RNA sequence: CGAUGGUAGGAUAGUGGCCUACCAUGGUUUCAACGGGUAACGGGGAAUAAGGGUUCGAUUCCGGAGAGGGAGCCUGAGAAACGGCUACCACAUCCAAGGAAGGCAGCAGGCGCGCAAAUUACCCAAUCCUAAUUCAGGGAGGUAGUGACAAUAAAUAACGAUACAGGGCCCAUUCGGGUCUUGUAAUUGGAAUGAGUACAAUGUAAAUACCUUAACGAGGAACAAUUGGAGGGCAAGUCUGGUGCCAGCAGCCGCGGUAAUUCCAGCUCCAAUAGCGUAUAUUAAAGUUGUUGCAGUUAAAAAGCUCGUAGUUGAACUUUGGGCCCGGUUGG
């Protein structure tokens, strides 16, 4: 034998499948941000609905209760460090009215279009996938990075991509090898 | 089964050795020796999971066969010899001398000591009896028998042993207000002093111990190891010195110390 | 009791597992076999 | 009837775009334009 | 006073009445007596293979009326026989016989006031080939 | 024919009706004994979950039992051992017919069964155990092949131009003066890139693959997404074609008796995107198992009538008040 390897499932579908007032607000997020399927939106409601449950009972036990103070001021501290809670909303009741696009506005697909690198929200997810953008020194290629707050200011192009750096791709090299040698013949 | 068992599986290994749960399938099983099974630490968990000197099992046997590693002034080559509490591990080609003693969160700590403290060893007193041909002896917690003691020694006291000749220099009694180490249970590794000790006839006796910051707790009698009189131990204590810090107090004490 | 398996088992297959024996085991290997092999 | 075994790749209608681009297409065809039948609503209708 | 005891040392009457008349929940009685083995033609299984005896034609009498095509079969693990159903060769042209077939159940309960009459099973594949792969014509029945 | 106790022996590593002698007549039970069923190995734990709960646990860790079925013993610190021996029972192998041998619920692999489950591969490099021992051994264990069992990350297109439209904010004189948004124009342009292939290097016990990287690799019309539905529940059609080619008919209300606002097909739309498509179990929905928390006449449901076992449940009362003083953290 050996030890077993833990895993977890990360989303959850909803109870009523075909009812129309749900189906549109999911649609207007998938066109606003450009997400592939609605499994990507269930992924952000799961993660939210365990944050909300975690604060939902530290509120029940008393104040000046040392489990509220150790597990509270860490949950608050992690949400600000990625930049979802506002810096003036550092109180535990304020996380109970958090919303689902306050995480959706921190992905790399959304934080690169706002910071002036791509002309549309679909020019982001194809710029990232093809290894062009590199926070720090690291080419990432995941459209759901959830950028930390003190590293919003490091995003740029890559020191290998033809856009922000060296040699052109194998169209322009192929076109230069289609015309410059063909200038004599 | 039919005889003794000889393998130890990986998840059943004792937790405070901190073997990672993916590298293999079995753990080292400690040999029969001076200290009990789940209260000791083999020489392979020391020399490759604490000091990081060796990178294999095949490297540890290459160290032990060159006759470097001693315990208590005696050479060992058993690759799972069971070193336990208060043992002295004297390497030679580095001139380092170690002493096995407890951490505060419940672990076996790396401790360097001098070249003069490594000439002796404490040990408590598990029984005192009258042997064959009328001579008496005394049994320590690691199993040394020593004939001809002073008559004023009783059980649960503490002797001091000279590792050269295997003999006794002096001893400490057991009463109220002494320095005491705690070697088993939940408050494991804390140091304090005796308030008083109540007794239950035909049961397990309880001591009450006060810290230095004056907060108290209770354990059974056998998890209590006398060290010295108040303010004066006989051994070199680790950092923290057996003070329990609450988890609130040790986040920010790590925060303000983070100035590197 | 539940010997009714050994009733229904050892009295479904006893002759259907008998129609295909000796065509398979007339080739026991000291005298009675000759397997013809071409390459 | 069956599959053709020769599909090695070493060395009537126009298509639809498949994937995240199809979600882009649906966003336009009901949320950047309009279709009515006199205020009353029978969108994606029968041609009459 | 509700007709049930309330006092504190009363836990034995309360738990021995509850399993007493728990025997009217209709599918808890099926599970403890274990009638799934002793009466059901499958014994407690999803699917089962049989071998087809003959073609049958069955009809539905009151308000509905048409020509429902079914099939006899005999199960291999059991020897007992049932009548299955084959779905919508309404052209009347897929009789087949002395073949190996795989049954299943309907998600069963129904309405036979139109008299869509008393069968309980269906057919999902035949002779090692799915049914829909023949109706949508992706395979054809294996023979030499 | 030891069932419950007393006294003395025998036997064992040792206590004990464990066994044997003489004696006593005990021990269990409606607070369920004793017997019957179990498609029952027990726990750590698992799925569902407002709270209470219902249903599982053959299966990576610890404990017990077994080695075709019963019984018996040898060697040993340790076995009533089966990769030890001996008997009978059920099996079955070779035979010059005198005889002689045998146990895959270890690892790969069998022709059997059934709805139902992988290679007769490479090595001791790691993890650890054994030996007279650093060196030898290990199907324990590691590495690959076969694997839509389950779980995580996310390709299948993104940018321009004119064009023709409209809306559009505005210059509006009215034009277009700006800002837009689409719409489409087998209207036109150039850039990006890994699926795949493959020098090297790195990986590894040796290799294979993933990370890195020369040369190669697209208008993509072909490097082309699929399963299920389009009266109602429940998102989506007033569309044309059958002589009812290829009619009960779709979980349940039902739709067929030509042309159907459901069958059979074409077109266009909807839902999930790797389908949860169908089948069988179980959980929520279920206050349709009700401690929390149901139902009393007419809807399923209060026994013909009073005395009375066990079980459950049972009125009130017996040291309150007054005074002084220290020392906590909170609003301050």
């Amino acid at each position: 034998p050996r030890a077993p390897r833990t895993y977890s499932k990360t989303y959850s579908t909803p109870k009523r499948p075909y009812e129309s007032s749900r189906l549109d607000a999911e649609l207007k997020l998938a066109g606003e941000f450009g997400l592939k399927n609605k499994k990507e939106i269930y992924r952000i409601s799961f993660q939210l609905s365990k944050i909300r449950r975690a604060a939902r009972d530290l509120l029940t036990r008393d104040e000046k209760d040392p489990k509220r103070l150790f597990e509270g001021n860490a949950l608050i501290r992690r949400l600000v460090r990625v930049g979802v809670l506002s810096e003036d909303k550092k109180k535990l009741d304020y996380v109970l009215a958090l919303k689902v696009e306050d995480f959706l506005e921190r992905r790399l697909q959304t934080q690169v279009y706002k910071l002036g690198l791509a002309k549309s929200v679909h020019h982001a997810r194809v710029l990232i996938t093809q290894r062009h953008i590199a926070v720090g020194k690291q080419i990432v290629n995941i459209p759901s990075f959830m950028v930390r707050l003190d590293s919003e200011k490091h995003i740029d192009f890559a020191p290998t991509s033809p856009f922000g750096g060296a040699r052109p791709g194998r169209v322009a090299r192929r076109n230069a090898a289609r015309k410059a040698e063909a200038s004599g013949e | 089964a039919r005889g003794p068992k000889k393998h130890l599986k990986r998840l059943a290994a004792p937790h405070h050795w901190l073997l990672d749960k993916l590298s293999g399938c079995y753990a080292p099983r400690p040999s029969a020796g001076p200290h009990k099974l789940r209260e000791s630490l083999p020489l392979i968990v020391f020399l490759r999971n604490r000091l990081k000197y060796a990178l294999n099992g095949r490297e540890v046997k290459a160290i032990l066969m060159q006759r470097h590693v001693k315990v208590d002034g005696k050479v060992r080559t058993d690759t799972t010899y069971p070193a336990g509490f208060m043992d002295v591990i004297t390497l030679d080609a580095t001139n380092e001398n170690f002493r096995l003693v407890y951490d505060v969160k419940g672990r076996f700590a790396v401790h360097r000591i001098t070249d003069e403290e490594a000439s002796y060893k404490l040990g408590k007193v598990k029984k005192v009896q009258l042997g064959k041909k009328g001579v008496p002896y005394v049994v320590t917690h690691d199993g040394r028998t020593i004939r001809y003691p002073d008559p004023n020694i009783k059980v649960n006291d503490t002797v001091k042993i000279d590792l050269a000749s295997g003999k006794i220099t002096d001893f400490i009694k057991f009463d109220a207000g002494k320095l005491v180490y705690v070697t088993g249970g939940r408050n494991l590794g804390r140091i304090g002093t005796i308030v008083h000790k109540e007794r239950h006839d035909g049961g397990f006796d309880l001591v009450h111990i006060k810290d230095s910051l004056d907060n108290t707790f209770v354990t059974r009698l056998n998890n209590v190891f006398v060290i010295g009189e108040q303010g004066k131990p006989y051994i070199s204590l680790p950092k923290g010195k057996g003070i329990k810090l609450s988890i609130a107090e040790e986040r920010d004490r790590r925060r303000a110390q983070q100035g590197l | 009791s539940k010997l009714q398996r050994k009733n229904k088992a050892k009295q479904l297959r006893a002759q259907r597992i008998l129609d295909s024996i000796e065509n398979r085991k007339l080739f026991e290997g000291k005298n009675g076999a000759a397997k013809i092999i071409t390459i | 009837m069956a599959k053709v075994h020769g599909s090695l790749a070493r060395a009537e209608k126009p298509k639809k775009p498949k994937g995240r681009a199809y979600k882009r297409l649906l966003y336009t065809r009901r949320f950047v334009n309009v279709t009515l039948v006199n205020g009353k609503r029978r969108m994606n209708p029968g041609p009459s | 006073g509700k007709g049930k005891p309330r006092g504190l040392n009363s836990a034995r009457k309360l738990r021995v009445h509850r399993r007493n008349n728990r025997w009217a929940e209709n599918n808890y009685k099926k599970r403890l007596l274990g009638t799934a083995f002793k009466s059901s033609p499958f014994g407690g299984s999803s699917h089962a293979k049989g071998i087809v005896l003959e073609k049958l034609g069955i009809e539905s009498k009151q308000p509905n009326s048409a020509i429902r095509k079914c099939v006899r079969v005999q199960l291999i693990k059991n020897g007992k026989k049932v009548t299955a159903f084959v779905p919508n060769d309404g052209c009347l042209n897929f009789v087949d016989e002395n073949d190996e077939v795989l049954l299943a159940g309907f998600g069963r309960k129904g309405k036979a006031k139109g008299d869509i009459p008393g069968v309980r099973f269906k057919v999902v594949k035949v002779s090692g080939v799915s049914l829909l792969a023949l109706w949508k014509e992706k395979k054809e029945k294996p023979r030499s």
